[PDB]
RNA sequence: CACAGGUGAUCAGGUAGAGAAUACCAAGGCGCUUGAGAGAACUCUGCUGAAGGAACUAGGCAAAAUGGUACCGUAACUUC
RNA sequence: AAUUCCUUGUCAGGUAAGUUCUGACCUGCACGAAUGGCAUAAUGAUGGCAGCGCUGUCUCCAGCAGAGACUCAGUGAAAU
RNA sequence: UCGAUGUCGGCUCAUCUCAUCCUAGGGCUGAAGCAGGUCCUAAGGGUAUGGCUGUUCGCCAUUUAAAGAGGUACGCGAGCUGGGUUUAGAACGUCGUGAGACAGUUCGGUCCCUAUCUACCGUGGGCGUUGGAAAUUUGAGAGGAUCUGCUCCUAGUACGAGAGGACCAGAGUGGACGAACCUCUGGUGUUCGGGUUGUCACGCCAGUGGCAUUGCCCGGUAGCUACGUUCGGAUGGGAUAACCGCUGAAAGCAUCUAAGCGGGAAGCCCACCUCAAGAUUAGAUUUCCCUAAAGAGCCGUUGAAGACUACGACGUUGAUAGGCAGGGUGUGGAAGUGCAGCGAUGCAUGUAGCUAACCUGUACUAAUUGCUCGUUUGGCUUGACC
């Protein structure tokens, strides 16, 4: 249940034999380098941790120079766990790689990615709310909010009650996407879907949990 | 959202902004130095410095292109008399933005915007 | 795209010319027909002493579009009008003959003779 | 082109090849149909009235009149089910989209031949 | 629409408790030895050893 | 109130236009005494909108639509 | 029925479906002849009903432009 | 409650109950099958669109698995409407001599409030978490989600005189709902490209610009977006409801129960997704640092991040932004010149010219090793080790 990090690069078109469009996101996966490995002994909880990319020396403080030193690695753009088991940590140790060929052609993943932020939005956007009459005599509520509640009982707003605010900019799981293709050598993997966020965003591939 | 989107809007109409950065890209040519709102600096380069680059080369059609986003004859003829040859071997950024403070009547932040190689 | 109250044009020989969609079916909020979909219709003009007379209700099947159709490889293929074709009460055609093309999406049992009827098939 | 580097690894394994045709022309398509367990080619002509060139995205739009009602297809120009394209006949025309030739009939929905 | 009560002086300065003035970061100009904003020229035309007027 | 209101008469340029309508200009006069940014929700005022086309609604409210000149042609009914 | 309570009377027409509308019946709660009766061309920013065209009215809202809202600087209310 | 608690209906947005409408599990049946009826369990989800009428309702049309019954100031007008009722005008019928009146009708008829507090939706600042810091995290807990049709097959089998027609298993494909996304199909695309009307200007021609809704019109990049695309709603685990038991006494029998052992639902608790240590019980792990350090912030260049913030990136040891270069895309054939033509115009030079936001590069401009904050080994007690 060990996955991925990589990074979005837009989406195309996988054409079949059959003559069928297959959509498709392509996600650049540049090697993930093991800089820790927690256990039940140590950590009390089994995992990967693993860092991608690259970053420059100005931008890595000395205590992650440090952390990233110990393991031997090279410092990326971030750090990501992966939660494991006894099978997945079988042959994961410290110092290690993990290339795209974790994940083999045909095979369902769940992709998880920060969504595309819409910042400040209405209630009609965020929480699909009905539009009030754009005529007939509506004054100035067309993307309002309508009533908020009851009368004097129970004389409040309910908890989780639909209303404006942040939409978007946050963590997203699409699950059930088909591996397309798989190629290690150019760190590139093919997904069948759409895929959560913008191109050039931090996507987490992982085996997938439905299966 | 304004994702990826380019441009200003600076409280004006299309036109009217348009009209202000063709004044204005005629008043730096013309004096080399102006003083003015900071985000009109930022955004007056991006007007500015295409009109020196297409001056980089003098021809009919170049120097009737300059008129038809300038409008000011004298100004062209500065342009590709003086600024195009001087500004010939240069790969962009011929302005220059100096921050100079904040305006009196309004506390706009303000800026100096300079012709690369005197001005 | 055809929803209740959508004029549709009428692509056989039944006699009618025009009906309006009364009803989309196959589902309790379902918003439109396609190709291939059955609707309930009224016919709204009909030819003189035709089979089908003005004012009934009855069955038809989508068989073209304005809003098109798409195809597995991402093509669109769209009509100039939107055209039906009357169906019995057992939703079965009750055409001998098919005016204009329809498209594929018709094959399968029930409209095989439509698909077989009609001057082309896209 | 407009496309990172690696979604034009992966488009461009997959271009197909093809003549040169522009808006205004007459061309027939040769159509992959699957009748069930046969394979056969099935020809659709008509102008094109409208292209987009996107790479592998790339797809035309061909209009016809057939049996009186008139029929658009936009075919994905590198899609498999585009089995062949021959232009028939080049047309002479002002624009890159002849939609309004949407609301001509006969007459008026003729295109000057290109010589 | 309105307050059922007047607020209180305490309650009042709470809300205050984030008001407060910007402060401005300054440089020293190494030809002229001027204060200055920083990332901005000096009051005579200095910005980093250059000359405007 | 240095207030989008009200307040009689007179003068009446150009090009289009029937025109004192309208559009753009002349002479002449102004930019309407807070600005600068940003470019969320929501409000107002607009523009465009796939497919459908009154299914909206108390009600086609609002909008959309029509719109000029010449010629042809024009029904019931009528006090002609 | 600008009049009818019972009442969405009955029957016909129009719609897929019509408490409204149109025609008719007469059982006129409770019409009726200058507090005029019944019609009536023309006219009406008059009431009801029905169509064509047209549409963001709606399915179901999307995008965009400007003015606010938001941030900064100056000024600085209100009811309670 | 009359020093004012706004009516009915609609719209928007709900929230709870179960006396359950569908879906789920059952007993009985005048249960052959298919369909039902009745009752028990069950509130997880779901539970139409129109015609008429101000209606709520109701009738009707057509659907649906179903079109539930209710409570919430007959939920919701400081959220919208204002058709009915309930002001002032007017008329009819009726009553009254009359002024007038009518749970009779008819046509018409101003809906205010910038939100202090609680609540709620988002988003920050502070301090704390037994020295400080950069990260990565466990999950006490909280929220989301929970629907369902049809076809095929088993099988025209079981069942049935026929007509008809399965359970239980399996495969597929939809509706409604939700999320993400923009490759495709389209929408929009007022700093992209053209065409064109009127007028004014650039000395004039030519070429261009202003203004007329972006003057109008035809296309259209990026972004945004649905009607487009992809994905999801689990067939699993545990304990159960009704119900059905096994063995078994009290009560030599019988008996699901008293001891003991089973089965059993869309329900419960997990499992999935998101949040989550202010979980003051403030947790864990790895690193870094302590005579101003490790770091953080200010500032600057900024971003599919964003109201402000915050968050992400970068600051010359540099592609952070702009420009520039090369591409791509869109428009569709620039200007000038020449040729044909009386001319409007056509043709060539040449798919030319121009091209926003796109892709890849590149220090040309702007990102100044400046300043501030943040220290100096982190109390005491006990225990094990040392």
């Amino acid at each position: 249940a060990i996955g991925l990090v990589g990074k979005k690069c837009g989406m195309t078109r996988v054409f079949t034999e059959a003559g069928a469009s297959i959509p498709v996101t392509v996600v650049e996966i540049s090697a993930n380098r093991i800089t820790q490995v927690k256990n039940t002994d140590v950590d009390g909880y089994q995992a990967i941790q693993v860092t991608t990319g690259t970053r420059r020396d100005s931008r890595v403080t000395a205590a992650q120079k440090g952390h990233f030193a110990k393991a031997g690695v090279a410092a990326g753009r971030g750090v990501w766990e992966f939660r494991a088991n006894d099978s997945d940590l079988e042959g994961r140790e410290i110092g290690g790689e993990i290339l795209a060929d974790l994940f083999e052609q045909g095979q369902m993943v769940d992709v998880t990615g920060n969504s595309k932020g819409k910042g400040f939005q209405g209630g009609v956007k965020r929480h699909n709310f009905s539009m009030q009459d754009a005529t007939h005599g509506n004054s100035v509520s067309h993307r309002a909010i309508g009533s908020t509640g009851q009368n004097q009982s129970p004389g409040k707003v309910f908890k989780g009650k639909k209303m404006p605010g942040q939409m978007g900019n946050k963590r997203v799981t699409v699950q059930g996407l088909e591996v397309i293709s798989v190629d290690v050598e150019k760190g590139l993997l093919v997904i069948k879907g759409a895929i959560p966020g913008a191109t050039g965003g931090d996507v987490i591939v992982r085996p997938s949990v439905k299966a | 959202m304004r994702h990826r989107k380019s441009g200003v809007k600076l409280g004006r109409t299309s036109s009217h902004r348009k009209a202000m950065f063709q004044n204005m890209t005629n008043s730096l040519f013309e004096h080399e130095l102006i003083k003015t709102t900071l985000p009109k600096a930022k955004e007056l380069r991006r007007v500015a410095e295409p009109l020196i680059t297409m001056a980089k080369e003098d021809s009919v059609a170049n120097r009737r292109l300059a008129f038809s986003r300038m409008r000011s004859k004298t100004m062209v003829g500065k342009l590709f008399g003086t600024l195009g040859p001087r500004y010939q071997n240069r790969p962009g950024g011929y302005l220059r933005i100096v921050k100079c403070g904040n305006r009196d009547g309004d506390n706009a932040p303000m800026a100096y915007v300079e012709l690369v190689d005197r001005d | 795209m055809i929803q209740v109250e959508s004029m549709l044009e009428v692509a056989d020989n039944s006699g009618a010319r025009r009906v309006q969609c009364i009803k989309v079916l196959g589902g309790s909020h379902r918003r439109y027909a396609s190709v291939g979909d059955i609707i309930k219709v009224t016919v709204k003009e009909a030819i003189p002493r035709g089979r089908v007379k003005k004012g009934d209700v009855m069955n038809a099947v989508v068989v073209r579009t304005k809003k098109g159709v798409r195809r597995p490889d991402g093509s669109v293929l769209r009509f100039d009008d939107n055209a039906a074709v009357l169906l019995n009460q057992n939703k079965a055609p009750i055409a001998t003959r098919i005016f204009g093309p329809v498209t594929r999406e018709l094959r399968g049992d029930q409209f095989m003779k439509i698909v077989s009827l009609a001057p082309e098939v896209l | 082109s407009n496309k990172h580097l690696l979604v034009q690894a992966v488009e461009n394994a997959q271009i197909i090849e093809r003549p040169s045709f522009g808006p205004g022309d007459t061309v027939v398509v040769q159509v992959k149909v699957r009748e069930g367990e046969r394979e056969r080619l099935q020809a659709f002509e008509g102008i094109v009235i409208a292209k987009r060139n996107r790479g592998l995205n790339s797809a035309f739009t061909v209009r016809k009149i057939s049996s009186g009602v008139g029929v658009e297809r936009a075919f994905q120009l590198h899609s498999p089910i585009i089995e062949s394209i021959e232009v028939k006949r080049r047309g002479a025309v002002r624009r890159a989209k002849l939609y309004y030739l949407r609301e001509r009939s006969g007459k008026s929905a003729r295109i000057r031949e290109k010589l | 629409a309105v307050q059922k009560s007047r607020k209180s002086r305490s309650r009042r300065d709470m809300r205050r408790s984030h008001h407060h003035m910007t402060v401005a970061e300054l440089s020293v100009d190494a030809t002229t030895g001027e204060k200055h904003r920083r990332h901005h020229m000096t009051k005579d035309g200095f910005y980093r050893g250059r000359q405007l007027f």
